[PDB]
């Protein structure tokens, strides 16, 4: 789906994004992201020689630091950009009425189907 | 270890080195090992026998394996699963066999046929039917308390 | 004394985490609550609550 | 009655016993042959009463608990019935097996092995009982294959002995084509009548009864050895002597007849069944009479005798005249 | 504890016994004997246990349920209405099977009672089963294992509408 | 060991696809099949055709 | 459910950072108190399914299956030592992790709430015991067993991802409750066909059908122990369960197109009973009674009856109880010798009194043990196929005396007779494989007790 | 862990517990209604089980 009012260039977080609720504290995604950081710095200590679970621990807390504060961002544009969406299709909603005309709901009292019996 | 040459790879053809490798590899006499042949049934080059082999192989001869009647080194029989002792006796019959099949299947010709002269001619003795006293047991046959009672009745004789 | 052996506690842990995770997702999830066709009530009769 | 109905449910469980008691043994035991010998004394001594207050009172009654499956229009618990021949059936059995406990203690008095021995014909006697006393016919197929398959066991008691395992699957082939007999019977009367219960069966006797009388007829010729499925009764007398004894004196043997005599009002009808019947018993009856001359082993020859025995039965099943054949049965 | 009325038996036929022995009975001996060893033991021990049941108290409930609407009041898609209305029709499809338990087993106890006389005191008793379980061949029988509630329905709608159509053409 | 492996492993070399090998091939496990297939061609369309009829013995047919 | 996902991640890590001589006894206790928290899971009621969140719902099918899965874990996890004693605790810690990890999938798989994540959790479920198979086949061919495997799962189970997609958008979302409730008849159409041949064809390979089920006795015979106990049982019983999921739509068509899969399953299972009856390799043997018995299995689906349901559930779970002993047996007697063929070892009445016992056991719970749940699946098939047709029992009952037939003979080869006096290295009885033994029948006579637990949701 | 503390008491679980599918409820419901209806005199299993009345059949 096209931009969409490209005026306002690409903007990695746009003007609008703080008109809506952030993400929080241990919200899963982030956990997950940094679950990823951990056994990011965990197997880059394991490429070298170096021991596993061990004397990389400023590492450790670099890659998880920087995946959260990543994902963070991530997450922000993800929220803004769902937003966006769900009001540019309310909108057409509210622009063509006429066109999406209400279907005849009829009660199952007046709805004749076939019925193929299976023995 | 295993060697890859004793696997099978590769028909009879040809007849000096295939015998050869064949009396070689099965621990037979050169005439005594004979293909099948190959006739895209797979068998590899794998080989013939006598095919009885079971009510063969008299038991006097204390060889090593007793109940299956090998010898620890032998061709065993491509299709030896149903030859053993517990599964198929291939014996020599006291009579024959075409006398065997022909006897039993004219014997049960014949009591069948007997069975159906029966069926058109059942026994029956000088006794007349059960005058049952009450409809022949309305109400305690299929029932109908109200539906039919029916006027019927024997005179006595 | 829990120090003789930190490696056992850790499942049991892990399954009361799971089951207090499972108890908010369902408070997360706490709609139609006395909104229901066949199991209606009040708030009653202790304190305004039918499940939780 | 409380004492009517609470003998025999202890006939039923005295025989439970000795089997979980040596499985909880955890020691060295000596005198189990005498324990068991004393509580088939016991099961008797309790199943001689019920005969008399039967024949005394009548009161012909069915028990029924521990349900399960209540799932479709159905439900099926376990359940069985004191009647008139399931009834005094039962101290016959109990009786002749005394008698063969005895002879076991002769028999195999030298072989160390009598203690599985006695488990595996205990828990045959047990299965041949939970057959006979039931209803239920889903019980009566628990007790079908059980027999069978404790058949086999004792069959091939004797490890080694290529005979011995030859026999047992030859018995138990048979038996399972006396199994798709029982079940194409048992299908019928589900998909046609919502159960497989007696009552229900009685109380609804049909006119069609073609389907489920060719199922007992091929049940009946694979249970009771007979034109074109006996030639497992010799081979099945190539196991041990009192093992046969009881394999095919009482138990085992009319199984097959004493299902086409509990199913006589079922069997009422269909003139063309009972007319199969005695053409196929007086087949059995004269095959091995013929087959019966000129043999030379003494099993074999009271095999082929049996056989014939069980030929007039199916005769006596064709004429209309179920209760000979039972007497016949416990003589 | 269960409803007679809903669980018919005919009384007590008790026959007097009558001899014209002097043996004399074994039976009775054996019976007294078995009285006196046997039924005050379980009557002490049942007793002991009735008033440990007295002590106090703990009481079962019957869950016990609205009616919510129907289905055939809910619209084509409805997804609040359409559950509540097949799981009560489940419940009545369950309560329905048991019904027809219920039946056959006074079919078995009327066979059981009467003996080999099946043919006498079974006569509405088997009526009444010929009926409930026409109506259920008619009603539940053949429409699958993936049934909701709308697969029923369409046989009802169908069945009704084939006997319009049989009428229609009858009359 | 050599009887294993040449039964189990040592049959699919060597094959070639003879004239007589796969007509008894396509004979032995097509001919059965569509001979149970006929078969439930004719009992089907008879049962069904029967039930359309309504003429079945469905006094009561519960366990289906 | 959630409560038991995040358990076995926790179970991960406790085999890397248990050390030496301790990872073992930790992974087998933990593993079997999961066993205990999923013994709680039985909740469920009357008119639905136990059903917690937009995640998770388990349904009366779920739920034994679940209950299995999850119990069959700490048995496989002490049965696949004496292989891996010799070799390295990193390659020890790799092997137990993934035998962790597939577990996941398979819980994973067995709580989907839409039938995409039914999908991923289902490759997910294939991709890790490729893995457990190749990296400790223990026989020539694992690279040819494994290729196999894969080839055949992937390409029969790719267009199943492609008629899901259509189904998502054709008529909204793919989660079963409203699938449940939004179904309609798609009538004979080609595009109906196509679509329908897509979807049980992807899980007719799953099972396998006669038609492919070549891959089945290499991923048997060339596999250990471990990965043979978690293939057949919860892959081959998984792919029916899913089966059992999907059919729920495109009731219309199933009556036009139903026919040949019924006529290959059928006939397959009698050709299947007979290849069994001859072949040596042992191991082998419990693999083709796992396509007969899946075969009946397949017929019980694609006739449409409660009773027919409830009987292939039953079936389901007896074989997977039955065929992971039989499998455990065979390995016993590849642990006695190194043959793994079938007239090789012979005697063992006098050698190893109780193992008879077991043999015995296992030989009579694939002979339909006559209250056992084998006989209750089997005979309930047979009920529903003669309603569905009244001349299919020739078929049944001839399946039935040759798989009495097979069995009996499994037994006999082995276990009776002679034994052959030159083989002298067999050691006698170890208590693990009695205790495997009594982990594996006490369950199973218990289900047999009162089996309303392992009838399905229409129970 | 797999016996003394696993099997039997797993076993004393699904001895008993609430029963599936409100089985004894439905007995008892089941019993209930029966009477019910043959109080009131009308046959029980009333088919046609729902409402003719409150039906809209598509006519020919
Ligand atoms: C095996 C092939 C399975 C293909 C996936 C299933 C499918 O949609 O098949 C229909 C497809 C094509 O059918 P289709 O779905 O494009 O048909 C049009 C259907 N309507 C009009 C409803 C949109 O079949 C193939 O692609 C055959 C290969
Ligand atoms: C119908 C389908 C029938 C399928 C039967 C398949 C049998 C395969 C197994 C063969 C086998 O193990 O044979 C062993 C046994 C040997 O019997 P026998 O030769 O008398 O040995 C005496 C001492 N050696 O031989 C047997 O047990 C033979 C099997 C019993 C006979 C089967 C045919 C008669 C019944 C047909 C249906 C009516």
């Amino acid at each position: 789906m096209t931009g969409r009012q490209a005026r306002a260039p690409l903007q990695f977080l746009p003007d609008e994004a703080r008109s809506l609720p952030p993400p929080k504290l241990t919200d899963p995604r982030l956990a997950y992201i940094g679950f990823l950081g951990y056994c990011s710095g965990l197997i880059d200590n394991a490429i070298r020689r170096r021991p596993v679970l061990s004397a990389g621990l400023h590492r450790q807390f670099l890659y998880i630091t920087s995946f959260v504060f990543v994902g963070y961002y991530l997450l922000k544009r993800q929220d803004y950009m769902y937003a966006v969406r769900d009001h540019d299709m309310f909108s057409y909603i509210k622009s063509h009425p006429e066109d999406f005309p209400e279907k005849d709901k009829k009660t199952y009292r007046e709805v004749f189907e076939e019925f193929h019996p299976v023995r | 270890s295993h060697i890859t040459k004793d696997m099978l790879p590769g028909p009879y053809p040809k007849t000096p080195e295939e015998r050869a490798a064949a009396a070689k590899k099965y621990n037979m006499r050169v005439e005594d090992y004979e293909p099948y042949p190959d006739d895209g049934m797979g068998y590899g080059d794998y080989p013939k026998l006598p095919d009885r082999s079971q009510q063969e192989r008299d038991p006097w001869y204390d060889w090593d394996h007793p109940d299956l009647r090998l010898n620890w080194g032998e061709p065993m029989h491509w299709d030896l699963d149903m030859y053993i002792r517990n599964r198929v006796d291939t014996s020599p019959t006291p009579v024959n066999w075409n006398l065997m099949c022909k006897h039993l299947f004219g014997f049960v010709a014949f009591m069948l046929f007997m069975f159906w002269v029966g069926e058109t001619y059942p026994t029956y003795q000088p006794v007349g039917p059960k005058q049952y006293p009450y409809n022949n047991l309305y109400l305690e046959r299929g029932g109908d308390p109200n539906k039919e009672p029916e006027p019927v009745v024997h005179y006595e004789i | 004394v829990v120090r003789d052996h930190w490696i056992h506690v850790l499942v049991p842990v892990g399954f009361v985490f799971g089951y207090y995770l499972d108890r908010k997702n369902d408070e997360k999830l706490a709609a139609f609550r006395n909104k229901s066709l066949l199991y209606k009530r009040e708030l009653k009769p202790n304190e305004e609550v039918t499940w939780k | 009655m409380n004492l009517f109905s609470s003998l025999t449910l202890v006939t039923l469980i005295l025989l439970t016993m000795p089997i979980a008691a040596i499985n909880f043994n955890t020691h060295k035991f000596t005198n189990y042959p005498l324990y068991v010998k004393t509580t088939i004394s016991c099961a008797f001594i309790t199943s001689m009463i019920p005969t008399m207050m039967f024949i005394h009172t009548g009161q012909e009654m069915i028990i029924s608990n521990w349900h399960w499956l209540t799932i479709q229009t159905l439900k099926l618990s376990l359940s069985f019935k004191m009647d008139f021949f399931s009834m005094m059936f039962v101290p016959v059995a109990l009786f002749v097996t005394w008698s063969i406990m005895e002879f076991s203690m002769w028999y195999m008095h030298s072989d160390p092995n009598i203690n599985q021995f006695f488990k595996y014909l205990l828990l045959f006697l047990i299965t041949m009982l939970i057959l006979v006393t039931a209803n239920n016919l889903f019980q009566l197929f628990i007790g079908w294959e059980g027999v069978g398959i404790m058949s086999f066991l004792l069959i091939g008691w004797w490890y080694g002995r290529t005979d011995a395992n030859t026999a047992a699957l030859q018995a138990i082939l048979y038996n399972r084509i006396g199994d798709i007999g029982f079940i194409l019977a048992m299908a019928w009367f589900l998909i046609n009548l919502n159960t497989w219960d007696l009552q229900q069966i009685f109380m609804l006797n049909p006119n069609d009864s073609n389907l489920p009388l060719m199922g007992l007829i091929l049940a009946a010729t694979g249970k009771s050895a007979q034109f074109g499925l006996h030639p497992w009764l010799p081979s099945a007398m190539e196991g041990p002597t009192p093992v046969s004894a009881l394999l095919h004196s009482s138990t085992m043997v009319v199984a097959g007849i004493f299902l086409l005599i509990r199913f006589y009002p079922l069997t009422e009808n269909n003139k063309f069944g009972q007319s199969i019947m005695l053409c196929l018993g007086a087949m059995t009856t004269l095959f091995t009479a013929m087959c019966a001359l000129t043999q030379n082993d003494i099993k074999k020859i009271i095999a082929f005798s049996t056989s014939s025995q069980l030929g007039l039965m199916m005769v006596t099943i064709g004429i209309n005249q179920p209760h000979l054949a039972f007497l016949h049965i416990c003589t | 504890s269960w409803d007679k009325d809903v669980y018919p038996e005919p009384p007590r036929r008790t026959p007097a016994p009558s001899p014209q022995t002097s043996l004399p009975n074994p039976i009775t001996y054996l019976t007294k004997a078995f009285d006196l060893l046997v039924d005050r033991p379980v009557t002490l021990v049942r007793e002991f246990i009735e008033r440990q049941h007295a002590k106090n108290k703990y009481y079962y409930y019957h869950r016990e349920f609205r009616r919510v609407p129907d289905i055939t009041e809910c619209h084509e898609k409805d997804v609040l209405c359409m559950f509540e209305a097949e799981m009560q029709w489940k419940r009545d499809y369950k309560v329905d099977q048991e019904i027809v338990n219920i039946i056959q087993e006074r079919l078995k106890a009327c066979q059981q009672r009467e003996g080999e006389s099946h043919r006498q005191n079974c006569a509405k008793e088997l009526q009444q089963f010929t009926q409930v379980v026409k109506a259920y061949q008619d009603r539940y029988h053949d429409l699958g294992a993936h049934y909701s509630a709308r697969k029923c329905l369409a046989k009802q709608k169908q069945r009704m509408l084939a006997e319009r159509k049989a009428t229609k053409e009858a009359a | 060991i050599r009887w294993t492996c040449a039964r189990s492993a040592n049959v699919y070399p060597n094959f070639r696809p003879n004239t007589k090998t796969s007509l008894l091939g396509a004979l032995f496990g097509i001919g059965p099949l569509i001979f149970w297939y006929y078969v439930f061609k004719t009992d089907r369309d008879r049962k069904e055709k029967l039930i359309q009829e309504g003429k079945l013995d469905r006094t009561f047919n519960i366990s289906y | 459910m959630l409560k038991y996902i995040i358990p076995t991640m926790m179970l991960m890590p406790l085999t890397w950072l248990s050390k030496n001589s301790m990872i073992w006894i930790n992974t087998t206790l933990h593993s079997l108190l999961i066993s205990l928290t999923s013994l709680l899971l039985l909740n469920q009621f009357g008119d639905n399914s136990l059903n917690f969140s937009l995640t998770f719902f388990s349904d009366s099918l779920s739920t034994p299956l679940l209950i299995l899965t999850m119990w069959l874990l700490p048995l496989m996890l002490m049965a696949s030592q004496h292989h891996l004693s010799k070799e390295n605790l990193a390659r020890k810690k790799l092997f137990i992790s993934m035998l962790i990890l597939l577990q996941l999938f398979l819980i994973m798989t067995f709580t989907a709430t839409e039938l995409i994540f039914f999908y991923i959790m289902f490759e997910a479920t294939l991709v890790p015991t490729l893995i457990i198979i190749t990296r400790w086949g223990n026989q020539t061919e694992r690279l040819n067993a494994g290729l196999y495997f894969l080839f055949y799962t992937l390409a029969g189970s790719l267009p199943l991802l492609v008629a899901l997609i259509y189904i998502q958008n054709t008529m909204g979302s793919l989660n079963f409750l409203i699938l449940q409730y939004w179904v309609q008849p798609m009538p004979n159409s080609w595009s109906n066909t196509f679509m329908w041949l897509a979807c049980m064809m992807a899980f007719m390979v799953k099972m396998p059908l006669y038609g492919l089920h070549l891959w089945l006795p290499k991923a048997h015979v060339e596999a250990p122990i471990a990965g043979s106990m978690v293939l057949a049982a919860i892959l081959l019983k998984l792919g029916g369960y899913g089966m059992m999921r999907i059919t729920l739509l495109l009731n219309p068509i199933t009556d036009f197109m139903a026919y040949p899969f019924i006529m290959l399953s059928l006939w397959g299972m009698i050709m299947t009973s007979s290849i069994c009856l001859r072949q040596t390799d042992l191991k082998s043997l419990i693999a083709y009674s796992s396509v007969s018995h899946m075969a009946l299995v397949i017929v019980a689906i694609l006739i449409q009856t409660p009773w027919s349901y409830m009987g292939a559930t039953a079936l389901m779970i007896a074989h997977g109880l039955t065929s992971s002993m039989l499998f455990c047996l065979a390995n016993s007697n590849y642990e006695r010798v190194h043959s793994r063929t079938m007239i090789l070892a012979r005697g063992l009445q006098t050698l190893l009194p109780l193992m008879a016992a077991w043999w015995l056991l296992a030989s009579l719970t694939n002979l339909a043990l006559p209250p056992s749940i084998n006989l209750i699946g089997e005979l309930f098939v047979v009920m529903s196929t003669f309603s569905w047709s009244n001349i299919t029992i020739i078929l049944m009952g001839l399946n039935m005396v040759i798989t009495a037939l097979y069995s009996l003979y499994m037994l006999i080869t082995t276990q009776r007779g002679k034994h052959t006096h030159h083989i002298n290295n067999i050691l006698p009885s170890f208590t693990r494989e009695n205790a495997l033994m009594s982990l594996h029948m006490l369950p199973l006579l218990l289900l047999s007790l009162n089996p309303k637990i392992i009838l399905g949701p229409l129970y | 862990f797999g016996f003394s503390i696993v099997l039997v008491l797993g076993s004393t679980f699904v001895a008993y517990l609430p029963d599936y599918r409100m089985q004894e409820w439905a007995r008892r419901e089941a019993e209930r209604l029966v009477k019910y209806r043959e109080a009131h005199g009308l046959p029980l299993m009333e088919s046609n089980c729902f409402d003719p009345s409150k039906i809209q059949l598509p006519e020919d």
